[PDB]
RNA sequence: UUUUAUUCAUAUAAUUAAUAGGAUAAUAUUUGUAGUUUUUGAUACCAUGAUAAGGAUUAUAAAUUGAAAGUGUUAAUAUCAUAAUCAAAAUUUAUUAUUUAUAUUAAAUAUGUAUGUGUAGAUAAAAUAAGA
């Protein structure tokens, strides 16, 4: 149990795996807190039917069982460790690093490059790179080209 | 290189060395690979079939007329899927009272049927007066030759089953096929209840009859139920019937006998609570059950636990331990000669070297 | 060693200097003063004994009319909150503490 | 607290430990059955002679011949040691199995003035009986050798077709205990690290292990082992 | 010896277990011997169960539950207040244990998930499994 | 008798072994699959790879808008293949390139102390869409 059979050079390795429970814990309880939270700062009317003092209790109430739920995962995400589950490497995320399409630390990442571990196209070290959306504003620009594609599109009946 | 093996799939560099494809190449397919067509598999889930009608079937094919005059007694009586509450003596009082007014043979039976049923859903006691009062003069007195229909007989094996009654073996000795034959017609849960009541009955002659009625008729070795077999075969203390069941075993599948093991220590231990009546103890067949079993699977290889005594060699213990196999290996070169012509007989063979 | 802006690794290094007379309402606490108390200030199930109360608690009357001991975690072993004022009122833990 | 028997040594008494399971070559581990219980000629020490298995006859197809004998279907009794012989099956011909050899290599006429009766062709169908099929088994596949087309075994033989006890090849189906060394032409190493390794064979076979196993009675189980339990000598975690 | 846990109990029925005895098991070869969590004592499960929550659950001292009515920290032990003390200046909002539970409906809206707890409790009978 | 700048901020706390499929499928309660206990390199050691520093020189004249960035080694460091007693949550703990005078705290807790005539010594950087 303690370090009688691991099976794994790094034993902190386990705790990418214990990190994808609190992923697992917010996809579950993130629709609950969120209306929650909603309904508790809510000032004005909820509706014509709800109103007033009805509406105070009803918040309470709403409040309370949000502190009662015992175990509901409310954490930013910024506030999750990121570490990589190859080498067990720690990197904060919005610097160099971290790596966010391989989701692997800067020195897992450098490893796997200077190896034939991934399949990626060198560039030169300081440009923009071969695509025009970051050619043409750089990383903002293709931040909301990435959400006009995702989002800003559809007709959103 | 390192602990961590690499990923053959998404590693440009097995993907693109010598032993693989690389990407300056027409990209097509390799093989037209065809599995599933060359030799296909059934369809096996491990779950059972959530859409079976999980009991007996008595197909209830009545005259739509009599169906109609009858409706209002019939709705007391089981429908389709239905069991209504009915108790059973109201249904047995409203058949004993009607039946000479109905006056056709097959709406009669039919009706005594569902009856029957209804009481061995019920677990009634009394139902065999019913039995007796419609079956001698017509089927089973002393040489009656009119076969019943496929429903009266389907009735009283499943009330038999459900009641433990003893009257079951009359039914299965005539429905052989030198008599009626309808043991081809029988069904899987059917052979199931059967099975089961026998096993709880400590009829061994009987649960012997019923394999070798099923291994003649082709009856389903493996989807009858578990448990209902390992109460069949808790039942052989007898020899003879024992070694039968030895020499049985070996027709039903692998997965069959793997979890009728599993069944078995189940109930013989956690499965007392489930069980509706306690399992006797038999601990022979569950030993020769489990034995079957690890037969039947296929072997794994421990080679610790299987060589931990293993002796060496009398040379290398005699080369690395001061013991007297030095000389034995000689004694047992002498006795060889010795059996062999090449050394005289009567002759006697002392020590050669100090004990110590 | 730079990180991205309000998103510091450090969690505790955020050095509460002494409260600021013109706002005191608006500067480490609740950014409307219509928002219900965090979850610190109340007992959600059958706990045996809370060891000590968390920073992010505010503070409220009952703390001093009340009379049970509170206290915090800081650079010592713990810190406790002796002599109860009426002074400290809508304000957390961690303004009070001085690290 | 620790024995010998129970380390991870590499190897022990000047030859390779047999516990270790990287010592080992991994095609031992592979899935296999126990076929002891088959038939002497279908073991896995046969495996050289597996390619010339021939068909069953049974002995319902044996009384059915007899009682309606087929005007080209050769009934060939096998049976050597005539001494041993004392009943005629019907419709048979005698070919002794010493023979058989230069029996298929002699012509139609050759065949007939030595063994008093014509030679079936390849075409027709013949059917092969023993004292236990063992012999029996050998001439089907000698025939078979020869090409012929149905070659058929009747494993059941005389002892089954008239109650006799004669054993045609009295083989012993125990395996004496092994004594000596591994036989070094067990000994495989691996084509990378030049690691020797061991294989079932010799001292550590699979006839062994068939062997020495759990008897099908319980009464027999628990009277060969002890009364304390049935492997007591091993740590309480390998058993 | 230095064994980790100082005592483990079986758990198969002693009806079965005496009499599958005499068929040898193929155990593991680089590791016969298996002892699991389910070998586990009551009083070594609960303490370990406790502790494997150290982080969300009542495994942190001050989280509760710890039933320990002292703390030593920086070599200076402190008592622990006590519910009845705390209580005083903490509110009680406990609704009980019908609080975790969402209803059936709320499946699909909450991922497949029924229960508000701090540990994901699966509907298979593999995952959470002791024993039984 | 050539040009430019330099006040730089967190840093340790305790436990890591298994496979198990569900509606429209010719039927498996296998619903609900139950055999403790002979092993041990990193809660603190893997020495080996990358990186830092970092240079080379042929393009006559006409045409063309063209035909134009390249690294050993010495060094330090470290999380990888190699040698068992212990850092990552309870953070004070001091870790180089910062907003200077018309208007200055509203949404995850987001800085009250160095105005002093911009006044030393050392250190780094570039001939690159700029204009020695």
């Amino acid at each position: 149990m303690r370090h009688i059979g691991q099976d794994v050079p790094k034993r902190h390795t386990h705790f990418v795996l214990e990190s994808r429970l609190m992923y697992e814990k917010s996809f579950r309880d993130c629709w609950l807190h969120s209306v929650c939270r909603a309904i508790s700062q809510l000032d004005e009317p909820l509706s014509k039917t709800v109103v007033g003092t009805h509406q105070k209790m009803l918040q309470r109430k709403v409040t309370c069982f949000q502190y009662n739920q015992y175990g509901l995962f409310k954490t930013p995400y910024y506030r999750l460790a990121n570490v990589d589950r190859y080498h067990a490497v720690q990197g904060v995320a919005g610097t160099r690093e971290w790596v966010p399409y391989v989701n692997v630390s800067y020195w897992t990442m450098n490893k796997m490059v200077r190896g034939g571990n991934l399949l990626v196209h060198r560039v030169h070290y300081t440009g923009w790179g071969t695509d025009s959306h970051l050619k043409k504003g750089g990383w903002e620009h293709r931040w909301n080209k990435v959400l006009q594609r995702n989002v800003l599109q559809y007709s959103r009946i | 290189v390192g602990y961590t093996p690499v990923n053959p799939d998404t590693s440009p560099m097995v993907a693109y060395s010598q032993y693989h494809w690389h990407y300056n190449l027409p990209q097509g397919m390799e093989r037209p690979h065809s599995v599933n067509r060359t030799f296909a598999a059934p369809f096996q889930s491990n779950h059972s079939l959530v859409n079976k009608y999980r009991g007996v079937w008595i197909e209830f094919d009545m005259h739509p007329a009599f169906s109609v005059a009858l409706e209002p007694q019939l709705r007391k009586l089981p429908r389709g899927r239905t069991l209504p509450k009915t108790p059973a003596e109201e249904v047995i009082a409203d058949y004993t009272a009607l039946a000479p007014l109905v006056d056709d043979e097959k709406t009669r039976d039919l009706w005594l049927a569902k009856v029957f049923q209804h009481c061995a859903f019920q677990r009634c006691g009394g139902a065999m007066e019913l039995w007796e009062r419609y079956c001698h003069q017509r089927f089973t007195a002393e040489g009656a030759t009119a076969k019943p229909p496929l429903s009266l007989v389907k009735s009283v094996l499943f009330y038999c089953n459900k009641t433990d009654n003893s009257g079951w073996r009359a039914l299965f000795d005539r429905c052989l096929k030198d008599g009626w034959n309808y043991t081809p017609l029988f069904d899987t849960a059917q052979w199931s209840f059967m099975l089961k009541s026998i096993g709880r009955m400590g009829d061994e002659d009987g649960v012997r009859a019923v394999l070798e009625e099923m291994l003649d008729v082709q009856a389903d070795l493996d989807r009858v139920e578990a448990r209902s077999v390992v109460i069949a075969l808790n039942a052989v203390t007898n020899a003879d019937v024992y070694e039968f069941v030895k020499k049985y075993l070996f027709n039903f599948g692998e997965r069959k006998v793997k979890f009728l093991r599993t069944t078995y220590s189940d109930l013989r231990g956690h499965g007392a609570g489930k069980l509706r009546i306690p399992l006797k103890e038999n601990d022979n067949m569950y030993y020769h059950v489990c034995w079957h079993s690890s037969i039947r699977s296929p072997r794994q290889f421990s080679p610790r636990q299987l060589y931990f005594d293993y002796t060496p060699s009398t040379l290398g213990s005699s080369s690395h331990n001061p013991n007297a196999k030095i000389d034995d290996i000689v004694k047992d070169k002498i006795e060889k000669w010795k059996a062999e012509g090449l050394l005289p007989e009567d002759y006697v063979h002392e020590d050669r070297v100090y004990d110590r | 060693r730079k990180y991205p802006f309000l998103r510091r690794p450090h969690i505790k290094n955020t050095h509460s200097m002494n409260p600021s007379a013109p706002y005191f309402w608006s500067f480490m606490t609740a950014k409307s003063q219509m928002a219900f108390l965090p979850e610190e200030n109340y007992i959600t199930g059958d706990w045996t004994g809370k060891f000590f109360v968390s920073k992010r608690q505010v503070y409220t009357l009952q703390h001093a009319t009340s009379g049970a001991k509170v206290r915090v975690k800081s650079f010592p072993s713990i810190f406790e909150f002796n002599s109860p004022s009426r002074w400290n009122i809508g304000k957390e833990m961690n303004t009070l503490t001085k690290p | 607290q620790a024995d010998r028997r129970t380390r991870h040594h590499m190897m022990v008494d000047g030859q390779i430990n047999p516990r270790e399971w990287f010592n080992w070559h991994p095609k031992e581990y592979q899935p296999w059955y126990f076929d002891r219980h088959k038939f002497l000629y279908e073991q896995r020490q046969y495996a050289q002679f597996h390619h010339l298995l021939c068909h069953q006859v049974y002995l319902k197809d044996m009384l059915h011949l007899m009682r309606y004998p087929e005007p080209y279907t050769h009934i060939i009794d096998c049976r050597t040691s005539t001494q041993k012989m004392h009943r005629w099956v019907p419709h048979s011909l005698w070919l002794p199995r010493d023979e058989v050899e230069y029996a298929l290599q002699l012509s139609a006429d050759e065949f007939l003035d030595m063994y008093g009766f014509r030679k079936p062709d390849k075409s027709d169908d013949v059917i092969l009986l023993s004292h236990n099929g063992i012999y029996s088994e050998q001439a089907g596949w000698e025939w078979k050798k020869q090409f012929f087309q149905h070659v058929y075994n009747y494993r059941g033989g005389t002892n089954e077709l008239f109650g006799e006890s004669y054993s045609d090849m009295n083989v012993s189906d125990v395996l004496s205990p092994w004594k000596g060394p591994f036989p070094q032409s067990g000994v495989f190493v691996d084509k990378w690290s030049k690691r020797k390794v061991l294989t079932r064979t010799g001292p550590f076979d699979r006839q062994y292990e068939m062997q020495d196993f759990a008897l099908p009675d319980l009464e027999l189980e628990k009277a060969r082992h002890p009364e304390e339990g049935p492997r007591q000598n091993m740590p309480f975690g390998l058993q | 010896v230095s064994g980790v846990f100082s005592k483990g109990r079986g758990i198969g029925h002693e009806a079965t277990t005496s009499i599958l005895r005499y068929i040898p098991r193929a155990r593991v070869p680089w590791q016969p011997s298996r002892f699991g969590r389910e070998n586990l004592t009551a009083a070594d499960m609960a303490r370990l169960w406790s502790r494997g929550r150290y982080r969300d659950g009542p495994g942190n001292y001050n989280s509760g539950y710890c039933t320990e009515r002292t703390h030593v920290l920086e070599e200076n032990t402190v008592s622990i207040i006590p519910r009845r003390e705390l209580e005083k200046y903490m509110p009680d909002i406990t609704i009980g244990p019908k609080a975790l539970v969402t209803p059936v409906s709320l499946m699909n809206a909450r991922n497949g998930h029924r229960v508000t707890h701090d540990l994901l409790h699966s509907y298979d009978p593999h995952i959470g499994r002791l024993g039984k």
